[PDB]
């Protein structure tokens, strides 16, 4: 949040020496995506926390279950009651109205 | 003057030819830079 890519690659040329301060600031300023909760698109094999956010087929779904899951293959965003999305509600509840 | 060579029998001095050794061998070559990133392996970045 605190720099830009222009601010940090001033800090590492040819000639100078690392430091501390370099790495700290290095990394506060990317995203880190077990703290901000945010991991992109779905994969079997991981492991999630509650309030994880997955990017699957068209939809952001958070995660509802307070234990931690194994990503399994055969449950995906949308089979399963772990996550949810609201982008699926409305669409079924617009879709209703539409029907009637 | 004309060039020619060195013999044992005419002067007393001779070619002088020894054994190269690799085990024995000691460099002279002094590194420009140190401790500096650009310079070293990555092992060896102390983060002063």
């Amino acid at each position: 949040n605190l720099r830009k890519r222009n601010e940090l690659k001033s800090l590492f040329k040819n000639k100078s020496r690392l430091s501390e301060t370099y790495f700290v600031e290095l990394i506060d300023s990317t995203l880190n995506k077990r703290d901000d909760r945010f991991h992109g698109i779905w994969k079997p094999g991981q492991t999630y926390q509650k309030g994880d956010v997955v990017y699957y087929n068209h939809s952001l779904w958070e995660m509802q279950s307070e234990n931690e899951i194994c990503a399994k293959e055969e449950q995906t965003p949308g089979i399963s009651t772990d996550w949810k999305s609201l982008l699926k509600e409305l669409e079924q509840k617009v879709d209703k109205l539409q029907h009637e | 003057s004309v060039i020619t060579s060195v013999s044992p029998k005419t002067s007393n001095q001779d070619h002088m030819i020894e054994e190269f050794i690799e085990q024995a061998i000691v460099f002279n070559n002094q590194k420009l830079e140190s401790g500096v990133l650009g310079y070293e392996s990555l092992n060896d970045l102390e983060l002063g």
